[PDB]
């Protein structure tokens, strides 16, 4: 990017766009890392996994308007689904 | 009371069925009610019930009291739709007498039966039945017969597809097993001709319900039902996901609905998945799941005969049906139940015009003393008989080895396929390279040279390309592209056969 802030952007919308399927993957930290408040401000050090995750890695922590747009999104999918399975061709 | 009154008083008493306390108990078997199975499984407002009012006409044993009349009887049948296509369903009440089957039992499904004949629509069945109502003796006989004729007047003109939710025992158990696809649900499924004390009785065996008939036995060993499902519901759901496959009537092609993968799509991924040496084994699965339209695949008997692989999936929008053998069990050998899981399947898909890919990878059949006592001769010819005989399209693959008379048996072109393929590391030979040598140069010394020349010249696909017996040798990563494009062209076959009344199959 042409300033830190850009290429962090980038890298986020980088690694929520990276397929990787039949293997798991680091994704998940990576895109938590690069979008936590510390890392952004740049208040890091070499124990900063340890202390952002004392108890471990437990994958993104969705906020009330977070996960309303994911069920949204869920129960949209399903929908599409279930309507595509009605359109059969002519008989 | 007035004559309407009395109508609701008959509408409200079989809407319950045989009372609230018998769908408690029910429920707390962790079933549902035939209603609400209905309810679960057909389009919201679209279940249009017969026959509410009929009652059993049985006079015997203090039978024609008021308090043994239950309107319906045991049996709730009608029409609806499941995504908007017709279907007609018969659903079996346990809370009446046990759903044993009376004279009205049968004939309501008889007639739900002849009315889908008659429109040319499928038939589902949800059973969950004791058995034959002994107070009506031979009558109970009678229509279970009635019911049987029909379901094989119906093979092969409407699907038909079982469910079995509940008990099942005695001649009803026969019903089931006549139509095409059989589902159990675990832990509250079971069927069997005689139940367990009879069994102890005779034979001197202790089994429980679930060992003799559960649904697993029928689903790993016996290789009667083709899918054992965790819930009602969720059997239920899996039920219109396959239906949602199949064509109405035999008069009809192969559904074919809304696509978004590209039929065009390629798949690197398949360009490795074979190893060189013959010595290592992979999956088929994946390679099925990588050719398929959203890597979608319904399979049929999961858990049984694992060295063959069978199932409903869609290239290009279009149904089909998949045959492959799978390396990573017993080396992909053809045995008796693999044979004849793949014959019933290949029968049904070419009996409703659904086409056929196979993916080819055999060594050979099994061998030992128990495969030739138990007639693995005629069970492997069941299915070469299913391939030889079915004139929908047939596209065969063949990944890695094709053996003796496995390759002929796996859809080989010399049984009128229409398109056959080899991967780089197809093996098209009589037998194993060693062994041919062994023959053919045994009484010569110099036998490493020849052998040299040999595999050199014959272990490979050349021998068969060479011959026309394979149309051509193509990239892994173009399989699917290939494949929706010949379903393209061979979607108007059309075959001449001589007359018969039917062939003579071996059994
Ligand atoms: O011990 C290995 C030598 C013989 C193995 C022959 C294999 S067994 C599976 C396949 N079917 C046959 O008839 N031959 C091969």
């Amino acid at each position: 990017g042409s300033d830190r802030t850009e290429a962090l952007k980038r890298m986020a919308d980088a690694l929520d766009n990276y397929v990787i399927r039949g293997v798991t993957h680091n994704i998940a930290l990576l895109r938590e890392v690069i979008i936590n408040s510390r890392f952004v401000k740049g208040d890091i050090s070499t124990k900063f996994l340890s202390d952002v995750y004392p108890d471990g890695f437990k994958g993104h922590m969705l906020t009330k308007s977070e996960k309303n747009q994911l069920l949204a999104i869920a129960s949209s999918l399903f929908v599409a689904f279930q309507l595509r399975a009605q359109h059969f061709q002519e008989n | 009371t007035s004559v309407n009154e009395r109508i609701e008083n008959k509408r409200r008493t079989a809407l319950l069925g045989g009372g609230q306390r018998r769908i408690d108990a029910q429920h707390k078997r962790g079933k549902l009610t035939a209603r609400e199975r209905i309810s679960l499984l057909l389009d919201p407002g679209s279940f249009v019930e017969s026959d509410m009012f009929v009652e059993h006409r049985c006079a015997d044993f203090g039978m024609a009291a008021d308090k043994n009349k239950f309107p319906g009887d045991s049996v709730v049948t009608g029409r609806g739709r499941i995504n908007g296509r017709l279907v007609y369903v018969f659903s079996q009440d346990f809370t009446v007498f046990g759903g044993s089957l009376s004279g009205a039992h049968a004939q309501k499904i008889c007639k739900i039966m002849d009315q889908a004949i008659t429109v040319g629509a499928p038939v589902i069945g949800l059973n969950d039945s004791g058995g034959a109502r002994i107070q009506e003796g031979v009558e109970s006989l009678a229509g279970y017969a009635d019911i049987f004729l029909r379901n094989v007047t119906a093979s092969g003109v409407i699907p038909q597809i079982s469910l079995i939710m509940g008990p099942c025992a005695g001649g009803a158990v026969y019903s089931p097993a006549l139509t095409d696809f059989t589902f159990m649900v675990k832990d509250t499924s079971y069927l069997f001709i005689t139940g367990p004390d009879v069994v102890k009785s005779v034979t001197n065996e202790d089994v429980t319900q679930e060992e003799l008939g559960g649904a697993k036995t029928h689903t790993t060993m016996s290789g009667v039902a083709h899918r054992a499902f965790e819930n009602d519901v969720d059997a239920l759901c899996n039920l219109r996901d396959f239906f949602n496959y199949l064509p109405l009537s035999s008069q009809d092609p192969a559904p074919v609905r809304e696509c978004h993968d590209p039929s065009d799509r390629l798949v690197p991924e398949l360009d490795t998945i074979v190893p060189l040496e013959s010595t290592k084994a992979y999956n088929m699965v994946d390679i099925i799941h990588s050719v398929v339209d959203e890597r979608e695949f319904f399979e049929i008997m999961p858990n049984y005969a694992k060295n063959i692989i069978v199932g409903f999936a869609r290239m290009n929008g279009r149904t089909v049906g998949i045959v492959g053998n799978q390396p990573k069990v017993a080396s992909g050998c053809l045995d008796i139940n693999s044979s004849v899981k793949g014959a019933r399947f290949v029968r049904f898909c070419d009996a409703f015009n659904i086409p056929l890919i196979t993916f080819v990878d055999v060594p050979g059949f099994l061998p030992g003393t128990a495969q030739e006592y138990g007639g693995i001769i005629r069970h492997g010819a069941k299915l070469l008989y299913a391939f030889a005989e079915a004139t929908v399209p047939k596209v065969t693959v063949i990944t890695r080895k094709a053996y003796g008379g496995a390759y002929d048996v796996m859809s080989s072109k010399h049984l009128c396929g229409d398109t056959n393929y080899a991967w780089p590391t197809a093996e098209i030979a009589v037998m194993g390279a060693k062994g041919a040598v062994e023959i053919i140069f045994k009484g010569h010394e110099n036998v490493e040279a020849a052998q040299a020349e040999y595999i050199e010249k014959f272990a490979n696909p050349f021998p068969a390309a060479v011959r026309g017996f394979v149309d051509d040798i193509i990239q892994p990563s173009s399989t699917r592209a290939r494949i929706c494009c010949d379903l393209d062209v061979l979607a108007s076959k059309k075959v001449q056969r001589p007359w018969r009344k039917h062939a003579n199959i071996p059994l």
